[PDB]
């Protein structure tokens, strides 16, 4: 009846909240740590050793050692 | 701490700064030139850190506004010995400049408090809602906040640059490291001030007394110093490498 | 002149947009069609210049990315296969933009619905008649986009949302693989226009690294090319999408996602045949995507019971055969069958539309039933155009249906044996599904509810005239146009599409085929429409299996399903992506570790050092003197007495154990 | 009425294409393109007339 | 619908029936007609035609670059 | 349209995105089965060799195969 | 009188001077590189 | 060595503009809201003339420094300062002179409330970004990139809507800082060496590998918080969440360039050699970037965290094609950088037009905005369409670009990278429709208002600029390449 | 051009409004104390300058003493 | 001010570059670098106007490209390999 603001719902408020404050719910489980080393870890090794190796089967192409990547 | 706190606040803020001066020049005609070496400088050296680390980790758990001040003047004490701890040319005139500077930041937050303990500022908290009750002064208290924090381009860089100089010139990175931690935990305890009158909305608020013309005065004179000196430093530069030089000839 | 072609249906799409308030629902329906309609006049005037004069147009407007040797342009090129997509496009259009004037009518937002219509058919034109991959791109997309926007045309209702996103996500996919062809293109030849590609195909011999693979440069680039035409032209993969555009007014299945747009991936690959023609592993591949997705799409179609999603499943079929006749180097033949195609597929979601449109929006085919006589205008063109569909003889899909399956036999490569038998049997099941709906939908005793059958009425003027339109081009265009097309030797493409030497067929294809080889899809034809008469006449106990077998059960609901491909692809994919989204990279990583090795730790661990730093400073006077004392003897200890200790110590471990003391109680 | 903004807004907004359009269209072209384009022009003109 | 009759959109909303659609209309078309006399005009000036037809075309009568890229060595 | 509904439970995760008769895995092998058909017929025209049995000779174009027409060395 | 003809003077007055621009560029490298050694010898001055 | 200009539109003059407008406003009484407003206005848009009048002016042949003036710290003459543009810095500068005015404008509104402070601390902002951007040297660059922490920090804290702005300022406050501080190290070991940290000598000076393998991880460590790169990253959602519009506009649109201008002016021309062994660990992290935060953005409810988090995306693509090292890389980085700033800052300012009225940000509330707000809607798809780098929009120009940059030196990072095509159309979309699409909820909304005259004006440069950047870059590239071509050539001489 | 006198008369100026402000009195409340700040900062600033200049010579005297004890040193 | 007309660069290499120590004489460094990339940009208008002969030789000749154009394909094929900053390093 009165207002443009919304009509405030007290679930889906509920919801909202609970989304930011996240980071007081981790709790290192099993399955946390499973999911950080394959994703947080073993990943992005797995696609940085990828470019290297893209790279380096250029050189080996063109007739050139292999470049060294700190 | 204790004594800062516990003493009226005009004797703190006297405490705070003429002591030093006088200490300094003493400390520098009987070490610097006097000559045991090596233990004295590793002396300072290492109480440097431990002042640094522990002024630092202090001031944060403070809530009462005269405690902070005086762990932060125990972690600058720290930043100003590592000069000494060099013992070099440079390493002189930079501990001299950042007693001037420091003195005058300490001036400026000193005028503010008294200013504030007409209406008995006591804690951190007491300062919610100062922008809205006295803008200028929130500003003028913030300016001198992150001046402490060393925020360039106000006068506290200064000091804060040097210290990371002779870091890397001495050859020294734990040092260098320890002095990273610790300015960030330092911007961390004095911009909480500045949220505290900037931020916050308090249910009660504290409606304080305006100053009298002499801390005005002083105040405006100090807070120009401190947001302009980056501007035209040539005479304390000057000045600190005439002192530095002077020791010994 | 050719400027006009083009940017007509913009200047039509921009008044109905911006100024549609001023003209209301029959000003921007008369300002959408007549500028569609004078482009359509003018394509058929190019047509005549260009493909019939032999006299090809380039047009440069300006450069769009000059960047070092990256020269996308705004350039236009009109060759024999531009003009004869312009006229598929443009006469298509022209039609449904009048269809639509009535069919829209009763719409509360038809000025919004010209607008997207002409907005998409500019997209088109930008598609076909670009010179370089950049303003194809642009085309690409844009076809996308407004596709998109007419199939949740209705945005209230959620499964049009849905579709709409769907159609976009699955082209995007599409979209992807396009891209990436054309950053290969460009690595190779150094350029994206069209000639000099062309031109310099022949040449490249070198081999490539790609995704840590040695690959070769052509074949890489027509792969990742022929991914866009899995995209937009709705192959086995990423063909899921087309059913669902159904969602969408009638007139946008017709237009849209049966004759123009839904064919910009066969276009694609025609236009780019001088390229295609270097790699002949990806012509394998594009022989076996057609062949799958045209029994893929047969087999899921005869049993559909929605009028749109059986003409949909068919449009599907019918690509494939377009498909894999680009894979078997013939591209004459399959831009012969994408002319044909856009006849009478027009012509079926069109009349679709008005047995719909009469029947008070009814769509099951089993609420229908005994309307052959009430509508008999609807009928007759549903008759023309499905006869012409499954290449009854004489009609315009026999003379490119059959011309296509009997090439797929004369090669004689693995993958024309493989489509030479996908291809055949599908004859049989589109025949099937063809029958199936005329029987369900017009001949069989009324099957439909009485307040429908009592509100009938059938099409207005301008939903009729481009019915009898289609009618005439579904019998009469395919005889008109094969000599000219894909005539033994013909020059009408001039240098449009290539075809080199060792792989040219059309000749034994017509010669050295056994006579039994030209009669199979007329005998197919024939089975499949015998078939569909017993099982919706006659048979009664059939349907009985499904409701005590489970083997039989199952497998009815496979074919009703579409092979359970949305469902795998929605279980093991889609929902995958989403719940990492939230499970590993926001939850376990943002709001996780990086939370608790950052900010929301660093905070926790630096308030209590300050708790434990705080309380050392007791407030006892004997603790500050202790502590004074403390530091005193540690002076003495370490600056004096450390002479004779490094005997039974070290540095190392004298700090370990500083450090180690914070560690107690 | 005219809000306070829309003078100030609407000054700015043509004044913005009259020197963008003026400015744009009456500077000298002189980008590496024309100029590196002029040059190859005459080094192959220079290479073909000779030899 | 209700709520609808008090809301402006460019395309009119839903059963948009402007009382003077007609002249409207005639206005409208009038303006793509003036807008196409310069699209036309840039489009004659910039096609290029390198092959003559097999017989005339109409683009014979406002083209005039008909048989023009024959040295192709020379283009730049 | 008619009335949305108003939640009166407390909103789990997984909400914001939130086919019927036949399950997850027995669909991924009854499609692994419809795609093992393109296998197996894909192997039979393998096994076919259709291509050993042409009942023609290769064409053969004139002047060297076309060589200069294609591009070769004139 | 033109209007662009005027514009193309009025941006040409506008623009800096190429050659010295370049000029003033080269000295400044010249002269810095030939300076970066006085001010080193003052952090090397013994304090004693 | 008196390096001033012969040009009569100068650096001095547009870094003095704002500043002048700060110094008038800060003694005009509080009851003058009309004037404060009129001349906070009035000097942000003269600046922005002025920033026009400087691309006029701007010599596209030269690689060399242009408009170079010199300030003077002290008569030892030591320690002098040089300001200048080139290529590269131009159009960054003409971005924070447009931007500012549309964030006065964006709150004239609420201007009897928010007082000459803010204001004030838009046009402080507004100089120090000018400057920074205009910085010959290293030192000078580091002091300016500080100074606007204060202002920024006031900006969030102060106006924000709701209390997390408190974490969220400080958050911000922080991790920025500790970034400038490993930059100031590497800075005091560059003087070290040198003896300067004049820019022009730096790019004149040899370093060893090892030695530049050191200081570009210093340099690093800063920019990569800027940029930002993952995992220090969780900063931008929550700062860019609970700022106010304009201050989300200034965050996302100018401060998040300071970054990857930071590597393109000073990690890769200056240590080369380093850039190359590095750049298998650049690509590895944007690569991760792109596709991971591209889908914690799918799974976001709140439309200002959808958003913010589309940015993180969105510059590590710029990374990607910066570290290509080639023209259409840089190039396009540099394209994709300034179509950032438009497209984030118009897609900020939709958002807080329905956070003025409404006062929410879950997108559980709104939908069926089509029927009340088309205006908006029509507004709002455009930029999203441009947000998903769409051909025709500003941004697909720097993305293909970049791609290209990227194919020509490793195919995987071209590959993976262009996996945003896909994510990044399912988020926008998915948004769009969830908010514009459907039926209108009345429950929670029934009141409504389309746009008005100020913020339809708001929306017409934002949609100009995209659309002339989408069908005509080169009147931007062309005005680049010479100081590309030799950003890349530098180091090599063959 | 830009004076120690102006700049030195400009910060009086400012100091003396800042001080009022600071008090919560009216910018210009006794503004012949404006006048008296504006002339004592005139002259801080000049002298501050000529103090300036003064010491860079001293330092000169000082560093020429400081090189030519520490050249002593090669002797 | 600036003389109306297309800029004016020196033709030749800076004298005083010792390609051996580059690091040597820096404004000759810098004036190389310059030079380099006015020389690079040269080349890339090479292979632009030879790709312009290409284009109009497909159009023209239609069917009989590859031998009519066979000359010029080479031409442009050897000139964009090695051209530019792109996937050829000198």
């Amino acid at each position: 009846g009165g207002g443009m603001e919304t009509n405030k719902n007290k679930f889906i408020e509920d919801w909202g909240s609970a989304r930011e404050n996240l980071e007081h719910n981790f709790r290192w489980t099993r399955r946390n740590f499973a999911l950080i080393g394959i994703f947080g870890i073993a990943l992005p090794i797995i696609v940085y050793k990828g470019i290297v190796k893209d790279f380096h089967m250029q050189d080996e192409d063109a007739g050139r050692p292999h470049r060294k990547f700190l | 701490p204790d004594i800062y706190e516990g003493s009226p606040t005009p004797v703190t803020a006297f405490l705070s700064i003429a002591p030093k001066i006088s200490i300094f020049a003493n400390i520098l005609r009987v070490f610097i030139y006097g000559s045991y070496g090596a233990t004295l400088q590793q002396i300072f050296f290492f109480c440097s850190i431990a002042s640094m680390i522990l002024g630092a980790l202090a001031a944060m758990a403070q809530t009462k506004v005269k405690r902070l001040l005086a762990y932060s003047s125990i972690g600058h004490v720290g930043y100003i010995c590592i000069g000494f701890s060099c013992g070099t040319i440079e390493g002189i005139q930079s501990l001299l400049i950042g007693i001037f500077i420091y003195a005058l930041m300490t001036m400026d937050a000193f005028a503010i408090v008294l200013a504030l303990r007409q209406t008995r500022v006591k804690y951190i908290a007491d300062l919610g809602a100062l922008a809205k009750t006295n803008p200028i002064l929130a500003i003028t208290f913030s300016i001198t906040m992150f001046s402490y924090a060393g925020i360039p381009p106000l006068a506290g860089f200064c000091s804060k640059f040097y210290l990371f100089f002779a870091a890397l010139g001495c050859g020294a990175y734990f040092l260098a490291l320890v002095g990273v931690v610790t300015s960030v935990i330092g911007c961390f305890y004095y911009i909480r001030l500045v949220k505290r009158m900037f931020f916050d909305t308090p249910r009660t608020w504290i409606l304080y007394e305006p100053m009298d013309r002499n801390k005005s005065l002083l105040l405006a004179m100090t807070s120009f110093f401190i947001t302009l000196f980056l501007l035209y430093p040539s005479p304390l530069f000057s000045v600190t490498h005439q002192m530095a030089l002077s020791l010994y000839l | 002149m050719y400027l006009l072609i083009v940017f007509l249906p913009l200047l039509g799409s921009s008044v109905a947009g911006f100024f549609g308030r001023f003209l209301g629902s029959e000003g921007s329906a008369i300002m959408t069609t007549t500028c569609v309609s004078f482009s359509s006049i003018l394509s058929l005037i190019a047509f005549y210049e260009v493909a019939l004069g032999a006299s090809a147009c380039y047009l440069r407007i300006a450069p769009w990315i000059s960047s070092e040797m990256f020269d996308a342009s705004w350039g236009f090129l009109f060759d024999s296969l531009t003009v004869v997509m312009l006229i598929v496009v443009t006469f298509i259009s022209s039609l449904v933009h009048l269809y639509s004037i009535s069919y829209m009518s009763e719409d509360p937002h038809s000025p919004r619905f010209m607008c997207y219509l002409s907005i998409f058919t500019f997209f088109m034109l930008m598609l076909v008649t670009g010179d370089n991959f950049l303003q194809l791109f642009l085309g690409w997309e844009g076809v996308g986009l407004a596709s998109y926007l007419l199939i949740h045309f209705w945005f209230t209702r959620l499964q049009a949302d849905k579709a709409a996103i769907k159609a976009m996500l699955v082209n995007r996919v599409g979209d992807f693989g396009l891209a990436l062809g054309i950053l290969g293109c460009f690595t190779l030849f150094q350029t994206v226009d069209f000639s000099t590609i062309f031109a310099c195909a022949s040449v490249p011999r070198n081999s490539w690294i790609f995704c840590n693979m040695r690959l070769n440069a052509i074949s890489l680039i027509c792969i990742l090319l022929f991914i866009g035409a899995v995209g937009k032209s709705a192959q086995i993969g990423l063909h899921t999408w087309l059913p669902d555009a159904m969602e969408g007014p009638t007139p946008v299945s017709a237009l849209i996602h049966a004759a123009t747009m839904v064919t910009a991936g066969v276009f694609m690959i025609a236009r780019c045949s001088p390229l295609f023609e270097y790699s002949p592993t990806a012509l394998i591949v594009i022989t076996f995507a057609g062949a799958m997705t045209s029994f893929l799409a047969a087999t899921t179609g005869i049993l559909q019971n929605d009028l749109k999603r059986v003409i949909a499943y068919s449009t599907c079929s019918q690509l494939g055969y377009m498909i894999f006749a680009c894979g078997i180097s013939n591209y004459s033949v399959s831009v012969f069958h994408l002319m044909n195609h856009a006849f009478f597929k027009a012509l079926l979601f069109l009349s679709a539309g008005s047995v719909i449109h009469a029947m008070s929006d009814e769509q099951d085919m089993r609420k229908m039933g005994g309307l052959a006589s009430s509508f008999p205008l609807t009928y007759a063109m549903m008759l023309i155009g499905s006869l012409s569909l499954i290449g009854f003889p004489f009609l315009t899909g026999f003379y490119s249906k059959d011309v296509i399956l009997e090439l797929a036999y004369t090669k004689y490569t693995i993958s024309g044996n493989f489509a030479f038998w996908l291809g055949s049997v599908s004859v049989l099941f589109t025949s099937y599904y063809s029958f199936r709906l005329l029987f369900l939908t017009f001949l069989v005793p009324t099957n439909s509810f009485g307040r429908d059958i009592s509100r009938c009425h059938d099409a207005p003027i301008p939903m009729a005239i481009p019915l009898i339109l289609l009618a005439l081009g579904s019998l009469f265009v395919g005889y008109l146009a094969k000599d000219m097309m894909i005539g033994l030797g013909t020059n009408f493409w001039a240098n449009s599409l290539l075809v080199l030497p060792k792989n040219e067929i059309l000749a034994e294809s017509e010669f050295a085929a056994p006579t039994i080889i030209k009669l199979i899809p007329i005998l197919f034809s024939t089975l499949g429409a015998f078939v569909a008469y017993n099982v919706n006449l006659v048979a009664d106990q059939f349907q009985r299996a499904f409701q005590t077998s489970t083997f039989c059960n199952r497998l009815y609901s496979f074919f009703n399903k579409r092979w359970f491909f949305d469902q795998v692809l929605n279980d093991f994919l889609v929902r995958s992506f989403l719940r990492f989204g939230y499970e590993v990279s926001f939850e376990a990583l943002d709001k996780g570790a990086i939370e608790i090795l950052g900010p929301y730790g660093i905070s926790y661990t630096f308030r209590r050092l300050a708790e434990r730093i705080s309380q050392l400073q007791s407030g006892f006077v004997y603790h500050y003197a202790f502590a004074m004392l403390l530091g005193l003897t540690l002076f003495v200890t370490f600056f004096c007495m450390w002479d004779s200790l490094s005997s039974w110590v070290d540095n190392r471990l004298s700090f370990i154990l500083i450090v180690s003391s914070f560690y107690t109680k | 009425k005219w809000e306070d903004w829309e003078l100030p807004c609407y000054i700015t907004s043509f004044l913005t294409i009259v020197i963008l359009g003026v400015g744009l269209n009456a500077k000298p072209d002189l980008s590496i393109e024309t100029w590196a384009h002029q040059k190859a022009l005459e080094r192959l003109e220079m290479e073909k007339l000779a030899t | 619908g209700d709520f609808r009759a008090k809301v402006w959109s460019m395309t009119g909303g839903p059963n948009c029936r402007p009382k003077h659609w007609r002249r409207n209309t005639a206005i409208a078309m009038f303006g793509v007609f003036l807008v196409c006399i310069p699209i036309a005009k840039l489009s004659a000036k910039l096609e290029q035609r390198p092959h003559m037809p097999v017989r005339p075309i109409p683009s014979q009568i406002w083209c005039k670059n008909f048989g023009t890229k024959d040295d192709y060595e020379k283009e730049h | 349209v008619g009335k949305h509904i108003v939640p009166d439970k407390p909103l789990s995760v997984n909400d914001e995105l939130m086919a019927d008769t036949v399950g997850k895995y027995e669909a991924l092998a009854w499609l692994s089965g419809g795609l093992g058909f393109f296998v197996g017929l894909g192997l039979l025209a393998v096994l076919n060799d259709k291509a050993s049995k042409v009942p023609f000779t290769p064409r053969v174009y004139p002047y060297d195969n076309l060589r200069v027409e294609l591009g070769g060395e004139p | 009188g033109f209007i662009m003809e005027f514009a193309e003077n009025l941006v040409l007055r506008l623009m800096e001077n190429p050659e010295e621009r370049d000029r003033k560029a080269r000295e400044h490298i010249y002269e810095m590189h030939e300076r970066c050694k006085k001010i080193k010898e003052m952090w090397a001055l013994p304090i004693r | 060595l008196e390096h001033f200009c012969e040009c009569y539109f100068n650096l001095s003059g547009l870094i003095l503009c704002p500043v002048l407008g700060s110094i008038i406003l800060l003694f005009i009484p509080n009851s003058r809201i009309r004037l404060i407003r009129l001349i906070g206005l009035c000097a942000s848009l003269i600046t922005f003339l002025y920033s026009l009048v400087l691309w006029i002016q701007f010599d596209s042949s030269t690689a060399k420094f242009q408009f170079v003036e010199s300030l003077r710290w002290l008569p030892y003459e030591n320690i002098n300062f040089y300001l200048g543009i080139d290529g590269i810095s131009l159009f960054f500068v003409i971005l924070t002179t447009f931007l500012i005015p549309i964030c006065i404008l964006v709150g004239w509104s609420g201007m009897r409330s928010y007082g000459k402070e803010y204001i004030i601390a838009f046009l402080i902002c507004e100089f120090l970004m000018i400057a920074v951007f205009c910085m010959l040297d290293l030192l000078l660059f580091y002091v300016f990139f500080e100074s606007v922490l204060i202002p920024m920090f006031i900006i969030i804290g102060v106006w924000g809507s709701r209390q997390r702005k408190i974490k969220a300022a400080y958050q911000f406050f922080l991790y920025t800082l500790l970034g400038s501080l490993f930059m100031l190290l590497a800075i005091l070991l560059i003087l070290f060496q040198t003896g300067t940290t004049d820019l022009q000598i730096l790019l004149t000076t040899e370093f060893s590998e090892r030695r530049q393998i050191f200081l570009w991880i210093a340099f690093f460590a800063s920019f990569a918080v800027k940029v930002p790169m993952v995992p220090v990253h969780i900063w931008l959602p929550e700062a860019h969440v609970e700022a106010p519009t304009a201050g989300s506009v200034i965050l996302a649109g100018i401060l998040l360039k300071f970054g990857t201008y930071g590597f393109l002016r000073f990690s890769i021309p200056m240590f080369p050699e380093a850039t190359l062994c590095f750049t298998p660990f650049i690509y590895t992290l944007s690569a991760i970037a792109i596709i991971y935060t591209s889908l914690t953005t799918l799974r976001q409810i709140d439309l200002k965290k959808i958003i913010a988090y589309s940015s993180v995306a969105h510059m590590n693509l710029v990374t990607i094609g910066m570290f290509s090292l080639n023209i259409q890389g840089i190039g396009g980085s540099i394209l994709l950088m300034l179509s950032h700033g438009l497209v984030s800052s118009a897609l900020f300012l939709c958002v807080g037009v329905l956070y003025d009225r409404h006062k929410t940000r879950l997108v559980r509330y709104y939908g069926g905005l089509v029927s009340t707000m088309p205006n908006f809607s029509t507004i709002f798809f455009f930029f999203t369409l441009a947000n998903m780098s769409l051909p025709g929009t500003s941004s697909f120009i720097g993305e293909f670009l970049i791609l290209v940059g990227a194919f020509q030196r490793n195919s995987l990072v071209a590959t993976l990278a262009a996996l945003g095509m896909i994510l990044g159309a399912a988020y926008s979309l998915w948004l769009y429709n969830r908010v514009v699409s459907g039926n209108l909820k009345p429950d929670f909304l029934h009141k409504f208002s389309d746009l008005n005259g100020r913020e339809v004006f708001i929306f017409i440069p934002f949609l100009v600029g995209l659309v002339w950047m989408g069908v005509y870059p080169k009147v931007f590239l062309d005005c680049m390449h010479t100081s590309v071509s030799n950003l890349v050539q530098h180091g090599k001489f063959h | 051009p830009i004076s120690a006198t102006m700049v030195g008369a400009l910060l009086g100026l400012g100091t003396q409004m800042y001080s009022n402000a600071l008090r919560k009195l009216p910018y210009m409340r006794h503004p012949w104390e404006h006048v008296v700040g504006m002339g004592l900062g005139a002259v801080f600033a000049n002298q501050l300058v000529k103090w300036d200049v003064k010491l860079k010579e001293d330092l000169d005297v000082m560093l020429a003493k400081a090189r030519a004890a520490n050249e002593r040193r090669y002797f | 001010g600036r003389k109306k007309g297309l800029p004016e660069f020196e033709e030749s290499a800076p004298d005083g570059f010792d390609p051996e120590n580059p690091y040597k004489d820096p404004v000759a460094m810098v004036e190389m670098r310059e030079h380099i990339v006015r020389e690079k940009w040269i080349q890339i208008e090479k292979a632009k106007i030879l790709r312009e002969k290409v284009k109009w030789c497909y159009r023209v000749e239609g069917v009989n490209h590859y031998q009519k154009c066979r000359h010029l394909v080479q031409q442009y094929l050897d000139s964009t390999r090695g051209v530019g900053w792109g996937k050829d390093h000198r």
